[PDB]
């Protein structure tokens, strides 16, 4: 067939490729620029949205769905990210493991205990998957263009990240609507 | 032009129309678009590329892994031209013709059929002949005259069939590129013959026990009587 | 027809002069001289034969053959397929789509690259009343007036 | 097949060898040229007076 | 191209060199809009025109150079866009297949889309300009001077907002050159 | 029943092994494929693609500090009539022209006045004759026609209107 | 019924109702290069914009970049970006091969090996 | 800005990336001067050194007229060929025959089939083999069924696939394209390598190819012709030239079956994931099939890979 049966796997020692370092037909790194997103005070979900769209490549006029060309976003200060009201305490994160006992219902607070970075990664996952699910390479490849640093110290001085100046137009606080 | 008929082949193979098969065209192998079903648009260069280059390699093609024939050797092509001569004209017949027209009508047509065919396949081999005069060998330069003689055809140096062009009007003639068809045969056979005489004297100048004595007696004798039959000297 | 030259060169027309299926003979009679007088450059070669191919055929200037099945088709139809032969250069068949409307892509001003609009920042129509600035005397008086006003109403 | 059906229009190339037979084929000369067989009416039998001679006082 | 025309001389001599060099047009044809260059080739929906004919196109939405841009409110006058009919042909078949699962009826509908394939020759433009136009305050500016910006443009930092996100200071204080000089 | 076996029998080359080998399987595959794509093409891709176009024009507006939501409205207001496809073409291949459109929108420049109701000339109400002449309304409308003839491009007719009206007197033989 | 996966336009700052009043367009673009787009009024009723060309705008961008990097120096990304602005201003053509290709093939200039097999700008018969 | 010194090779390698036209116009003058100095001093190293880098510099120029003129009057063909190991007799055959070769190269490279159609029509109205050069011999290549384009990565651990490639040459239906890119690439890794294996394998590669060129079976793209063929101002090496050719006669000689001889390791085998551009708006998937586009617009699309097969023979 076109796509092979013998496939690169997580248990297979060859390992899983990093799309930043990969060279493929649909990956263009030539015209990208680096952004700096300070997350102090900004709501988690909104930051996730903006980052998702710079990362995905949707902020460009010439953006094409099958051609993945993103900007690298360095998201700084994940720890100061603000989730409105009771939501830290009330907003679930649910996943289902395939095995007897398929429910993990885990509060934002617990995920924040383990890693703050995983929260931003989670909502980035959501905002990217909102337009891309049906193909793995289109889901996974953008996400590696996020650099999640939970405070103001990052390795990336050499890329001269341009401060991304953004104000959220939405006045009201974020609202959790998931069926 | 890949699958069906090569550069120096003797087939006339029509690539676009399948005239040799036993079955209707069921599955078209090279196809680009799904609109190829009801209007394949073959005849465009870019689609007949895709069709003709997807055909299986023939006995003519000799596909990549398989070892192919050494065709462009002059030493193959000349006995090839010669085996055409024994086809139309039988040995007996040849003898009767050698003597000196009283011949069976039926028989006569075989002589002119020999002339016809020999003309044709000279037309086919000359693009491979013109490649090879350079490394051709002393016996098979002479074979060029032997084979024309045996087929009862006189070579144009300025009976002979090789002098005239086949008639047709230049607007109606087939000029399509990629098909190797030399439109001036009597002009390029003539300067093939002159060339192959000129090379012969080179190798006879190059060639100057009893084996070499008898050989150099005999083939030197064969030169003037074979080139003399076509009216050429030296 | 590109740069004043027709891309069609030959039209092959095969027919049977005595046998049957009159349509091609009709076509030769009533519609062909109207075609030849209109497009003189196209060489039409006629092929009388006993069992005729009933298809029309064009030959273009890149060495491309194009043919249309004319079997028991009216000479009106044959004339029309002929005029369809002339009107094509037979180079391509692209679909009719939005991305295929323009055959080649070109920019007169230039193509968008990420760095042309990058170094622009938002600006203001009228100039800014800077926060840190030396207040003029009228300004002093007005602002102190305001502060004293709100302090007065509060107290 | 049928005139309408898409099976009609097939064989876009190959129906004719592109090359004239050097005996019977010829170019169309012009409007002054009399073609063998050509007649403005649909004659399935294109017989003239020479092929099918008619005997009567006057040609009808 | 016959040059631009205005009742003012300075504006004419100013914008005269502005109109030289390659021009692109935006053309309305058969409910399809086209970006059009000099040597470009388009496939418009079928026009009834003889092959190798010479055509002018009436509906022109926008015309611009490397330097000027003329935005037609709904249409423009003066634009000469001359093209040449190259082919008329039916393009690649779109086969539609209609079959209802309940019925045994299958319908094969071929859509070769008929089209006229057009090569373009000239784009000429000769506007009649009235005057300079103030864009922040709506007016026709009476006197025209090139050297002064029609509307000058000012940076945003009051100091009033603490939470205004700071883009790099060279982006925020950057003054832009005088183009018409 | 017509399933279109004899056309689709020629396509099989685009199918992998089991379908391209055996006939009926392949024909089922092709029937399914083409019916599916037909359905999809008529009802859906129309929306997907215009979604893409909207996205591109919108981001191109985002670079200029506004968005699709205002730009649509004020391309409507000022009667520009650029289709979104064309706005995409301008955004990608002529950024300066797109920018010019954006700043035509953002400016306060009066949008063109609504189209005029065609009005009766005053000279229609003049009774003719009063008490070999032309109705004055007719010659006024003739004027109005000749002016729009002279309005389109340069021509050998000249730009002077009067004698061009009187041009019928040069075909007149004086008795 | 399936979840809608088409792309969504970003939210845009809410109006203060000032926009409702006529003569106030609700597009607000006041930007760095804004004053350079000069509006003229055609006889048609259409407008005529005068704008700086492609390479002028990009040259302005280059000046702003250099002027922000005069202080701290130029970082590698700045280097690459300035290089590309400088190329696209002078372009005259279209570039179809990867930028890294030339560097990958010329790598032997960068890393020199021992002199036995050392490669030079002429090699054969030496 | 400083004279009284000839510019070394490194400089001309350096100025091949800058898109600034007056810079190149200046540097060309410098190149002329440097070559004449180097020829005066009779030192091969400086001269040949000045030829390689200079060659790249000439591929970087936009105007092909000035480039070809420059390459011929400074004689890059003969000089460059004299450097290689076994290409010697094919060196001087060029300088004997180039006056003849330049006669057969067509005026334009656009719409080739039409050109030779008219060139067929003239022949309907009432040979010592020279060096096979691809541009003069275009009419030959339409007669040929299969073209093997040679790439230098074949020479690793063995010569046998090349040897099996020249077994098919006498068939009359096949031809072997050998560019100056692969020749140079062969000679430079004949003297440079981790191993003593591929050096020998390149060493005899050169004499196999030289033999076939002298015998007039294979076909050669000289630097001068390479300049004309390749699109303006684009850099070309022993990766891209393979594909500029392979795109060329995929566009202009649609019936010739193009085979590519490479190593299963090699990068240039898959030109659309490697060797690509950026996301370029001025190119499309169909850009291979239009006559106006540059050749190197081809390799963004898989259609270049459709028409171009790559094989291991035996
Ligand atoms: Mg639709």
């Amino acid at each position: 067939p076109f796509k092979s049966v013998l496939r690169r796997h997580k248990h297979h020692p060859e390992g899983l490729p990093l799309y930043n370092d990969m060279s493929k037909q649909w990956l263009c790194r030539e015209g990208e620029r680096w952004w700096l997103l300070d997350a102090r005070g900004e709501q988690l979900p909104r930051v996730a949205a903006v980052a998702a769209q710079y990362i995905t490549g949707q902020h460009r006029p010439d953006f094409t769905p099958g051609m993945i060309t993103g900007d690298h976003v360095v998201i700084v200060n994940i720890k100061d990210v603000v989730m409105v009201g009771d939501q830290w305490i009330r907003v679930p994160i649910t996943w289902q493991t395939a095995y007897p006992g398929g429910k993990y219902r885990i509060r934002l607070t617990d995920m924040y205990e383990r890693d703050p970075c995983m929260l931003m990664w989670w909502f980035l996952k959501d905002e990217v998957n909102r337009h891309f699910v049906r193909k793995l390479k289109t889901r996974i490849a953008p996400l590696e263009k996020a650099w999640l640093y939970e405070d103001s110290i990052h390795p990336h001085a050499d890329k001269n990240p341009r401060p991304l100046c953004w104000t959220d137009p939405e006045v009201k606080g974020w609202k959790y609507r998931d069926p | 032009v890949y699958g069906g008929s090569g550069r120096g082949d003797l087939l006339y193979e029509n690539p676009d129309a399948r005239r040799h098969s036993g079955r209707a065209l069921g599955v078209l192998n090279g196809v680009r678009h799904s609109s190829q079903a009801t209007m394949p648009e073959s005849g465009q260069l870019y689609y007949r590329k895709l069709i003709l280059h997807s055909r299986p390699p023939n006995g003519s093609c000799a596909g990549l892994q398989r070892h192919c024939h050494d065709t462009c050797n002059w030493s193959y092509l000349i006995p090839s031209l010669h085996r055409c001569a024994e086809s139309a004209i039988s040995a007996k017949l040849w003898e009767k013709m050698c003597q000196l027209v009283n011949l069976t009508q039926y028989e006569r047509q075989r002589v002119r059929d020999g002339q016809n065919l020999y003309r044709y396949e000279v037309h086919q081999r000359l693009p491979l002949l013109e490649e090879s005069i350079g490394w051709a060998q002393l016996d098979d330069l002479l074979g060029w005259f032997r084979s024309a003689r045996r087929a009862w055809v006189r070579l144009p140096t300025s009976s002979s069939a090789m002098s005239c062009r086949l008639e047709g009007h230049a607007d109606s003639r087939d000029t399509t590129p990629g098909r190797n068809q030399v439109f001036d045969t009597p002009e390029r056979v003539e300067q093939l013959t002159e060339a192959t005489v000129h090379r012969i004297r080179e190798e006879l100048q190059r060639l100057n026990s009893a084996r070499r004595l008898a050989r150099d007696e005999e083939l030197s004798r064969c030169v003037e009587e074979e080139l003399g039959w076509h009216g050429v000297a030296l | 027809s590109r740069n004043g030259e027709l891309c069609l060169k030959k039209v092959i027309i095969s027919y049977c002069p005595s046998n049957g299926a009159p349509n091609t003979r009709q076509f030769l009679a009533t519609h062909l001289p109207h075609f030849h007088a209109k497009y003189p450059s196209v060489s039409i070669d006629l092929r009388p034969r006993l069992w005729p191919e009933m298809a029309i055929t064009g030959v273009y200037r890149d060495g491309s053959e194009r043919s249309y099945n004319t079997k028991n088709l009216s000479p009106m139809g044959i004339f029309l397929r002929l005029n369809n032969l002339v009107s094509t250069a037979n180079d391509y068949d692209q679909p009719f789509c939005a991305s295929h409307l323009h055959f080649q892509r070109r920019s007169v001003q230039g193509t968008w690259n990420p760095w042309l609009w990058n170094y622009e920042t938002e600006r203001r129509r009228t100039e800014a009343p800077q926060w840190r600035r030396k207040l003029s005397e009228k300004e002093w008086d007005y602002y102190v007036g305001q502060y004293s006003a709100q302090m007065k109403q509060e107290e | 097949s049928s005139i309408f059906s898409p099976r009609y229009d097939w064989r876009t190339s190959g129906v004719h060898d592109i090359a004239p037979r050097d005996e019977g084929d010829f170019l169309y000369q012009g409007p002054q040229h009399v073609l063998p067989g050509a007649h403005p009416l649909p004659l399935h039998h294109p017989h003239n007076t020479i092929t099918r001679p008619v005997i009567s006082p006057y040609i009808p | 191209a016959n040059g631009l025309r205005c009742p003012d001389a300075l504006i004419t001599r100013t914008l005269n060199p502005l109109l030289n060099g390659p021009k692109f047009a935006v053309i309305y044809c058969g409910n399809h809009q086209y970006k059009v260059a000099v040597g470009d080739v388009i496939a418009v929906q079928r026009l009834r025109v003889e092959i190798g004919s010479h055509i002018a196109l009436k509906k022109v939405l926008m015309v611009g150079g490397p330097r000027f841009t003329a935005i037609g409110r709904p249409l423009l006058e003066g634009v000469r866009v001359t093209a040449q009919v190259e082919e008329q042909k039916r393009m690649r078949n779109v086969v539609s297949l209609f079959a209802t699962p309940g019925r045994r009826h299958v319908r094969w509908v071929d859509a070769p889309h008929a089209a006229t394939i057009i090569r373009i020759c000239e784009i000429f433009y000769s506007p009649n300009v009235v005057g300079e136009l103030d864009k922040y305050k709506g007016e026709l500016l009476e006197t025209f001077t090139p050297g002064q910006h029609t509307n000058p443009v000012y940076p945003v930092d009051d100091g009033y907002d603490v939470f205004r996100k700071k883009d790099k200071e060279a982006m925020e204080n950057a003054t832009t050159f005088l183009d018409l000089l | 029943h017509y399933r279109a076996k004899l056309e689709l029998d020629r396509i099989r080359s685009m199918l992998r092994g089991r379908a391209r080998l055996e006939r009926k399987v392949g024909l089922k595959r092709l029937f399914f494929l083409m019916r599916t794509q037909t359905r999809y093409r008529v009802e859906q891709q129309a929306h997907w693609e215009r979604a893409i176009v909207r996205k591109n024009v919108d981001s191109a507006a985002r670079e200029h500090g506004t968005g699709w939501q205002h730009l649509r409205n004020e391309l409507g207001r000022q009667n520009v009539m650029l289709l979104p496809r064309s706005q995409q073409l301008l955004a990608q291949y002529e950024p300066l022209a797109f920018r010019a459109v954006v700043e035509l929108c953002a400016s306060r420049i009066p949008p063109p006045p609504p189209p005029v109701v065609a009005s009766v000339p005053e000279e229609s109400y003049t009774l003719w004759p009063p008490a070999s002449l032309s109705h004055p309304a007719a010659r006024v409308e003739l004027r109005c026609g000749v002016e729009r003839v002279l309005r389109r491009g340069p021509s050998g007719l000249g730009n002077n209107v009067n004698e061009l009206i009187d041009a019928w007197k040069e075909f007149d033989v004086s008795p | 019924p399936k979840k809608d996966r088409r792309f969504r336009v970003q939210p845009l700052p809410s109006l203060h109702a000032n926009s409702l009043a006529d003569d106030t367009p609700l597009v607000t673009t006041t930007r760095t290069l804004s004053p350079n787009f000069r509006a003229f009024a055609l006889q048609d009723g259409g407008v005529f914009f005068t704008h700086p060309s492609h390479e002028q705008v990009m040259r302005v961008g280059q000046n702003i970049l250099a002027e922000e990097t005069k202080a701290t120096g130029m970082t590698s990304m700045d280097t690459y970006v300035n290089s590309r602005i400088q190329s696209i201003i002078a372009e005259n053509t279209v570039e179809n091969v990867a930028l890294s290709h030339w560097r990958r093939r010329h790598m032997w200039n960068l890393v020199r090996t021992h002199g036995k097999l050392q490669r030079h700008w002429g090699v054969s018969d030496a | 800005s400083d004279t009284a010194s000839p510019r070394g090779p490194d400089f001309f390698a350096a100025v091949s990336r800058t898109k600034d036209t007056p810079t190149k116009k200046r540097a060309l003058c410098l190149l002329q001067e440097a070559i004449d100095n180097a020829s005066a001093k009779a030192d091969k190293v400086t001269l040949l050194g000045l030829l390689e880098s200079g060659s790249e510099f000439l591929l970087s120029l936009v105007d092909k007229g000035v480039a070809h003129t420059f390459a011929t009057q400074n004689l890059f063909d003969y000089r460059i060929l004299n450097s290689f190991l076994h290409c010697s007799l094919v060196a001087d055959r060029l300088r004997v025959e180039q006056s003849v070769i330049t006669s057969l190269i067509p005026s334009s490279l656009r719409d080739v089939q039409v050109q030779m159609l008219m060139s067929n029509e003239r022949n309907a109205l009432n040979l010592k083999r020279p060096l096979m050069t691809m541009l003069s011999q275009l009419e030959y290549l339409n007669s040929i069924d299969s073209v093997f384009i040679l790439h230098s990565s074949l020479m690793a651990t063995s010569t046998d696939q090349l040897v099996s490639a020249v077994r098919r040459l006498p068939s009359g239906k096949d031809s072997l394209i050998v560019t100056m890119s692969c020749l140079r690439a062969l000679s430079v890794k004949s003297l440079t390598s981790p191993s003593m294996k591929e050096r020998i394998a390149c060493a005899r590669a050169l004499e196999i190819v030289s033999y076939e060129l002298e015998k007039g079976r294979a076909v050669l793209l000289p630097f001068s012709e390479e300049i004309l063929l390749h699109d303006a101002g684009a850099y070309c090496d022993e990766d891209l030239m393979l594909w500029t050719v392979a795109a060329f006669l995929a566009r202009e000689l649609p019936l010739v079956k193009v085979h590519t001889l490479m190593h299963s390791n090699c990068t240039a085998r898959t030109p659309y994931r490697f060797l690509k551009g950026g996301h370029n708006l001025l190119v499309s998937s169909r850009s291979l099939y239009d006559k106006g586009a540059p050749l190197l617009s081809s390799l963004h699309s898989k259609e270049l890979r459709l028409v171009t097969h790559n094989v291991r023979l035996r």
